RNA sequence: GGUGGGCACUCUAAGGAGACUGCCGGUGACAAACCGGAGGAAGGUGGGGAUGACGUCAAGUCAUCAUGGCCCUUACGGCCAGGGCUACACACGUGCUACAAUGGUCGGUACAAAGGGUUGCCAAGCCGCGAGGUGGAGCUAAUCCCAUAAAACCGAUCGUAGUCCGGAUCGCAGUCUGCAACUCGACUGCGUGAAGUCGGAAUCGCUAGUAAUCGUGAAUCAGAAUGUCACGGUGAAUACGUU
C-alpha cells in the first residue's frame, strides 16, 4: 500500500480509459467470422502495437482509502477492515447487523 | 445423562403390515437415508421366505426374534488392577433393539447374493436357531453366567 | 392510470411516503387500488473482523430493500408532480409511469 | 357447502378442499396413485380418514406447493385434518389424541460460521 | 493451446528481425526475451538465445520443433539433485 | 474368436478389450454393421464375426498403437523439450504438485538416506 | 389463469393477538420452588441467532491503518522485460474420490428453497459428438434471463470379477477467456486404463429435522474452487446412569 503502488494503478487505469474503444473494435475483428484473415492480421498487429499496459485485466482494484489488494467488496468501494470501520458507526447507509 | 430431561419420540409409520417392530427394523436396515430402499429390502426378505415355504414371513420374524434377544448382558467395572464383569438383565426394552443390531449385523457379512437374500437366509437360520447370531447370543450367556460371582 | 413505485432500505419513512401519497390521491378525487407489497430483497455479507488470521472471527451484515407499488384511476389534479421536492425527501426512490 | 382447509409442513403448504361425493382425490389435477408412487404416502395421507371413518363419504380436492414428498404428505395431512375439524366440530378430541392437528415447527437448522453442517467440526488435530 | 481462430502468436519485434535475418543466412544467435512465442515454419536452420531468467541459452531449430514455444527449450528451474 | 476375445460376454463388453477400441467404439462398431450387443459373442455367427473383424481392422489395435505412442514419447524424450526433460525424470508432465502427493509417477514411498 | 373477471385462498410485508406457571391435582418450611393434568399451533428461558462481566496469556498483528524511537537518502527510494512464490530423496495437518450388488449403466417420469443480472444476464431458431459458435428477443426485473434440481420411483441388463467397480497417469485432436495458457488456466472428444478388497499403534464429530447422504446459489473474479459462506430434499440409532 505504498503511494507508488497507488500512483502507478492510478496511471494504470487512467492509461486503460485513454484508448477504451479501439480495443472494442479490433477484438471485433478479430472475432469476426466474416472478417477474412487479410485485415484480421492487421487487426491482430493493431491489437499488439498499443502498449501492454492498457487492457482491462492487468487492473488490480484496490481500497479506496487504503489502497489494499485482497479482501475487496464491490457493492462499496471499500476493503474488508474499512468497511466494517464505516458501517459500524452508521457511515453506510441500509448496513445493520444480521441474524435471521 | 445427568439431566435426564430428554424423552422418547415415538415413530409409528408401517405402510402395509401394520405392524411397529417391522418399522423399527426398517429403521435398523436403514442407511444415509434410504427409507425407501430399506423398505423394498424388507418387503423382498420376507417375500423370499414367504416363497421357501408354507411359513407365514411375519410370525417367522417375530420367533426368530425371540429365539435371539438375549437375557443377560456383562458390563465392566474396574476396581484399581483388575475388570470385573459383571451380568445385569438386561431391560426388556433393550433385548429387542439388541436383537435386530444383531440380526441386521450378521446379515451384512452372510456372504451371498443380496441383501433381501441375506435377511432371509438369516431368518430362516435364526426361526431354527443355528445361525451366527444365535451363537454371539449364547456366547453372551456362558460369558454372563461365568462371572455370577459377582452378580450381587 | 398512472403506475407508482416506491423503494426505500427501511420501512418507517416509506410507509409514510405511501400513505401521504394515497391521501393526496383521494384529495384530487381519483379512484385508488391499495399497496402493494413486494418482497423485498436481502442481501448479506460476511468480513472477517481480525486484522490478521483469525478465520472463524466473522461478523456478518445485511441490507433490506422495500418496494411497494401502487396505482390511481380517473384523475384530474396532479400536485403529486409539483409538490415531487416534498413527496420524496431522505431515503424513498419513487418511479412514475404512464402519467 | 364443502369445506376448506390449509396445511403446512416442512416449508410445504397445501389447500385442501371438502365436498361431498366419493372419494375422487385429486391433486393438482392428477390421481393419487399417480402422484405418491407406492409408498408410505398414501396411508399416511388417508389417516385422518379411517381415524374419524368417513373415508367414502368425502370427495378430496387438493392443490400443493413446495418442499418434497413427505413435507407435502404431511402438510395434506394436516390440512385434511383442519378442514374436517371445520366440518364436524366435535372430534377435535380425536385428532388430538392422535396428533394429527399438532402443527410439526421442525425447520432446516441455519449454517454456521466455523461449522461445515449446522453441528459438524473439523476434527480438532491438537498438535 | 492457442484457439484455431488465430492459429500463431508471436511477438512483432521478433518477427520483423527474424524475416530481416533470412536475407543473410545463419551467422549469429538471435537475442530474445520472448518465450511466449511460438516457432515460425519459415525460420527453420537459425539460432536464437532465449532468455533463460538470468543469461539467454542458444536453441538450434530444426523441422521438428515448429508447433512448439521459445520457452520450452530454456528450463527455469535446475534442481541438480536433493543428494 | 478374435485375438483372444473373452467369450460369455456382451458384444460391446467383449470388444472393448481390444486396446484401441473403447465403449464408444465399440457400440459405433456394433451399429455401423447391424449387430445386438445385447447378444453374447458365444452365439455369433462367424458370418458376422468376421463383419466385426472387418470393422475393426479399420483404425489401430495392439501393435502399432503401442508403436505410434512410444514413437510419440521418444519424440518427445530427444527433442529436449520441457515435456521430454519431465517425461525422462518419471515424473508428472502437466503441471501437478511434486511437493507432495505424486505417486503414481514415482512408485513406491522409498525412505530417506538411513 | 391463455382471456374477461373475483378479492375466497396461497403468497408477499406492515400493523396486532398469543404462552405468563395462566387454571386444576399433589409435594413442599401452607416460602421460593418441584412432579403431573386440561385447554392450546406452541408449556415450562417452545427452537435457532446476536449480545462475550473484572481480568489472564509482556497471546496475534508496526504488512490494512495510525503512531514514539532507530535506520537508508545516486539507495533499504523509483520505472521496465523475463523468472519465482507452482521446485521435491521425505515428514505432518485439513479435505475430495473410491475400494462396489442398500450398487454401476441404458430408457421413462415427480417434488424445492435461497440468490445474481443494463461496462450485465444473454433466450427462440440454426451449426457441431461435445466443450462451444452464430443470432438477437425480453428484462433497470413477484414480469425476461441465469435455470432441466439430484438422491428417490418405474422397466431392462451386469451376477462377485480388480469386474460394465475405481478413476489416477499418459498420447492425439480441440473450445473459451485473455496482448499473451512453455514454465503455469479451466473444460471437451478419442484411446490408455494405475493404486485401491474397508485400512497397525492411535484418534475425531454428533443428542433430532441432529448425524448420514443428495443437489443448488453467492462473494472474490477477464479466465481459474474438492476451499469459504449460505439454501433446501430424504432422513436414523442411542442415552440404564455418574463407579
Ligand atoms: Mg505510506
Ligand atoms: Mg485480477
Ligand atoms: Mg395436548
Ligand atoms: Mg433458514
Ligand atoms: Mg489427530
Ligand atoms: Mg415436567
Ligand atoms: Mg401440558
Ligand atoms: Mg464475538
Ligand atoms: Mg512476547
Ligand atoms: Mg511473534
Ligand atoms: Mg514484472
Ligand atoms: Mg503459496
Ligand atoms: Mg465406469
Ligand atoms: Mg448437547
Ligand atoms: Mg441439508
Amino acid at each position: 500500500a505504498k503511494e507508488s503502488m497507488k500512483n502507478r494503478e492510478l496511471k494504470r487505469q487512467l492509461t486503460v480509459a485513454k484508448y477504451a474503444k479501439k480495443r472494442a473494435e479490433l477484438k471485433a475483428i478479430i472475432a469476426n467470422p466474416n472478417s477474412s484473415a487479410e485485415e484480421r492480421w492487421n487487426a491482430q498487429v493493431a491489437l499488439q502495437k498499443q502498449p501492454r499496459d492498457a487492457s482491462a485485466s492487468r487492473l488490480r482494484n484496490r481500497c479506496r482509502l487504503t489502497g489494499r489488494p485482497h479482501g475487496f467488496y464491490r457493492k462499496f468501494g471499500l476493503s474488508r477492515n474499512k468497511l466494517r470501520e464505516a458501517a459500524m458507526r452508521g457511515d453506510v447507509p441500509g448496513l445493520v447487523k444480521a441474524s435471521w | 445423562p445427568r439431566r435426564r430431561v430428554a424423552a422418547k419420540r415415538e415413530v409409528l409409520a408401517d405402510p402395509k403390515y401394520g405392524s411397529q417392530i417391522l418399522a423399527k427394523f426398517m429403521n435398523h436396515v436403514m442407511e444415509s437415508g434410504k427409507k425407501a430402499v430399506a423398505e423394498r429390502i424388507v418387503y423382498g426378505a420376507l417375500d423370499k421366505v414367504k416363497e421357501r415355504g408354507k411359513a407365514d414371513p411375519l410370525e417367522t420374524f417375530e420367533k426368530a426374534l425371540d429365539a435371539i434377544a438375549p437375557l443377560v448382558e456383562v458390563k465392566s467395572r474396574r476396581v484399581g488392577g483388575a475388570t470385573y464383569q459383571v451380568p445385569v438383565e438386561v431391560r426388556p426394552s433393550r433385548r429387542n433393539a439388541l436383537a435386530m443390531r444383531w440380526l441386521v449385523d450378521f446379515a451384512r457379512k452372510r456372504g451371498e447374493k443380496s441383501m433381501a437374500l441375506r435377511l432371509a437366509g438369516e431368518l430362516l437360520d435364526a426361526a431354527e436357531g443355528k445361525g451366527a447370531a444365535v451363537k454371539k447370543r449364547e456366547d453372551v450367556h456362558r460369558m454372563a453366567e461365568a462371572n455370577k460371582a459377582f452378580s450381587h | 392510470q398512472i403506475r407508482i413505485r416506491l423503494k426505500a432500505f427501511d420501512h418507517r419513512l416509506i410507509d409514510q411516503s405511501t400513505q401521504e401519497i394515497v391521501e393526496t390521491a383521494k384529495r384530487t378525487g381519483a379512484q385508488v387500488r391499495g399497496p402493494i407489497p413486494l418482497p423485498t430483497r436481502k442481501e448479506r455479507f460476511t468480513v472477517l473482523i481480525s486484522p490478521h488470521v483469525n478465520k472463524d472471527a466473522r461478523d456478518q451484515y445485511e441490507i433490506r430493500t422495500h418496494k411497494r407499488v401502487l396505482d390511481i384511476v380517473q384523475p384530474t389534479d396532479k400536485t403529486v408532480d409539483a409538490l415531487m421536492k416534498l413527496d420524496l425527501a431522505a431515503g424513498v426512490e419513487v418511479q412514475i409511469s404512464l402519467g | 357447502t364443502q369445506n376448506y382447509g390449509t396445511g403446512r409442513r416442512k416449508t410445504a403448504t397445501a389447500r385442501v378442499f371438502l365436498r361431498p361425493g366419493t372419494g375422487k382425490i385429486s391433486i393438482n389435477n392428477r390421481g393419487l396413485d399417480q402422484f405418491f408412487g407406492r409408498e408410505t404416502a398414501r396411508m399416511v395421507v388417508r389417516q385422518p380418514l379411517e381415524l374419524t371413518e368417513t373415508v367414502e363419504k368425502f370427495d378430496i380436492f387438493v392443490t400443493v406447493v413446495g418442499g418434497g414428498v413427505s413435507g407435502q404428505a404431511g402438510a395434506i395431512r394436516h390440512g385434511i385434518t383442519r378442514a374436517l375439524i371445520e366440518y364436524d366440530e366435535t372430534l377435535r378430541s380425536s385428532l388430538r389424541k392422535a396428533g394429527y392437528v399438532t402443527r410439526d415447527a421442525r425447520e432446516v437448522e441455519r449454517k454456521k460460521v466455523g461449522l461445515r453442517k449446522a453441528r459438524k467440526r473439523p476434527q480438532y488435530s491438537k498438535r | 493451446p492457442r484457439s484455431l481462430k488465430k492459429g500463431p502468436f508471436i511477438d512483432l519485434h521478433l518477427l520483423k528481425k527474424v524475416e530481416v535475418a533470412v536475407e543473410k543466412n545463419d551467422r549469429k544467435p538471435i537475442k530474445t526475451w520472448s518465450r511466449r512465442s511460438m516457432i515460425l515454419p519459415h525460420m527453420v536452420g537459425l539460432t536464437i538465445a532465449v532468455h533463460n531468467g538470468r543469461q539467454h541459452v542458444p536453441v538450434l531449430v530444426n523441422e521438428d520443433m515448429v508447433g512448439h514455444k521459445l520457452g520450452e527449450f530454456a528450463a527455469t528451474r535446475t534442481y541438480r539433485g536433493h543428494a | 474368436a478374435g485375438v483372444n476375445i473373452p467369450d460369455n460376454k456382451h458384444t460391446v463388453i467383449s470388444l472393448t478389450y481390444i486396446y484401441g477400441v473403447g465403449r464408444t467404439t465399440a457400440q459405433s462398431i456394433c451399429a455401423a454393421t447391424g449387430v445386438n450387443p445385447a447378444a453374447k459373442i458365444k452365439d455369433l455367427s462367424d458370418e458376422q464375426i468376421d463383419q466385426l473383424r472387418n470393422e475393426v481392422a479399420k483404425i489401430t489395435t495392439e501393435g502399432d498403437l503401442r508403436r505410434e505412442i512410444n514413437m510419440n514419447i521418444k519424440r518427445l524424450m530427444d527433442l529436449g523439450c520441457y515435456r521430454g526433460l519431465r517425461h525422462r525424470r518419471g515424473l508428472p508432465v502437466r503441471g501437478q504438485r511434486t511437493k507432495t502427493n505424486a505417486r503414481t509417477r514415482k512408485g513406491p514411498r522409498k525412505p530417506i538416506r538411513k
